């Protein structure tokens, strides 16, 4: 009687996008 | 709440997206008054 | 009825009093059918029988013949819903259990038309307003004695199901009590003193509102996870701490007494039926955040 959907482990690859971005042009400017 | 959760996350991305806006700005800016080339800077070679 | 009964026999998990007897009266009401009767077709029905007086003996056939006005307006509205004979068998039992607890035949028509009324579909203020003017003189006054009857009509209901004596028992002279004192000793009390001291959320009284939160509640969908089923999205009542930060609960765990990472010293908690609106959860997070501060 447990049904919980949401998508986790793409919530995580975004961050780590938004996180290696951040880190790529902070660097850039 | 996932809500504003999302909302502070496509916020962030807005800032990334202003810094790269202006980084290009800056990179043509760099590249104009420079007469960039791979030989070097200008009609020169360093 | 039976069969309803004995379904609702395995619904002992609710840990509160308020709130146990709004669901299973939801339940029934929806069994009923009785929701789909509003305010308006339940008021022309009674007053095309010419049943006005609130001491006017009733016998079956009265009854029989109001209940088949009111459920052949609902048939023509529900034809694949309502099932008249079926709905006047069930509906004449409901109120014959409530008000024919001595089997004589005869009922009141002020307990009839304030079960149809708490039972229809309409606004909780209007409910109010009218069974007020139910009970009220035609100058609006009500005084101890009207008020005493309403209230042992309305304390009827509970004792059928058995949850009767936490709200006070059958004892209707403190709320009487209550009521007058609210009201600064007055002889008489008016609409919007009833209003405003039922807004006062009295102990025999509260069922009602109860009630009316679950039925809005039972279609309201949070964009929140529960803290301890980690349901998400929330759909029905969230409940959200006032103490701690992050920790929303579903109904479900709620229900059944199970806390997580125990309750305080106080462990406030306020009752979301609605989709939240983010100001107003930005400023009770504000306030949270102040009182976790100190």
């Amino acid at each position: 009687v447990y049904k919980v959907g949401i998508y986790g482990w793409r919530k995580r690859c975004l961050y780590f996008f938004v996180l290696l971005l951040m880190i790529l042009i902070l660097v850039n400017l | 709440i996932y809500g504003w959760r999302k909302r502070c996350l496509y916020l962030l991305v807005l800032l990334l997206l202003i810094i790269l806006v202006v980084n290009l700005a800056l990179t043509i800016w760099i590249l104009k008054v420079m007469w960039f080339s791979p030989t070097g800077m200008g009609h020169l070679h360093v | 009825m039976t069969e309803l009964y004995q379904s609702l026999a395995d619904l002992n998990n609710v840990r509160f009093s308020a709130y146990r007897t709004a669901m299973k009266l939801r339940r029934l009401q929806k069994a009923l059918c009785l929701d789909l009767l509003t305010l308006s077709a339940a008021c022309d029905a009674l007053d095309q029988h010419n049943l006005k007086q609130n001491d006017q003996p009733m016998d079956i056939l009265q009854i029989i013949n109001c209940l088949t006005t009111v459920y052949d307006r609902l048939e023509q509205e529900h034809n694949n819903l309502v099932n008249v004979p079926l709905c006047v068998d069930m509906c004449l039992n409901w109120l014959l259990n409530v008000y024919d607890t001595g089997r004589t035949g005869r009922i009141r028509v002020l307990s009839f038309k304030t079960g149809i009324i708490s039972l229809c579909k309409a606004h909780l203020e209007d409910k109010y307003r009218y069974l007020f003017k139910q009970v009220a003189s035609s100058t609006g006054f009500c005084d101890q004695r009207r008020l005493g009857l309403l209230l042992h009509d309305s304390i009827q209901i509970p004792r059928q199901l058995g949850e009767v004596a936490s709200f006070g028992g059958s004892n209707i002279e403190p709320s009487v009590r209550s009521c007058f004192q609210f009201a600064n000793n007055k002889p008489e009390i008016e609409a919007a003193l009833f209003l405003d001291w039922m807004r006062l959320e009295p102990q025999s009284m509260v069922w009602l509102p109860v009630l009316h939160r679950v039925a809005a509640a039972e279609t309201a969908k949070h964009q929140a996870k529960c803290n301890i089923c980690k349901e998400c999205p929330i759909i029905g009542f969230r409940y959200r701490s006032l103490k701690h930060f992050n920790y929303d609960i579903c109904q479900s765990c709620f229900f059944s007494g199970r806390v997580a990472k125990g309750h305080k010293m106080h462990y406030p908690m306020v009752e979301y039926c609605t989709p939240t609106t983010s100001g107003e959860d930005v400023r009770d997070f504000a306030k949270v955040l102040k009182n976790k501060f100190r």
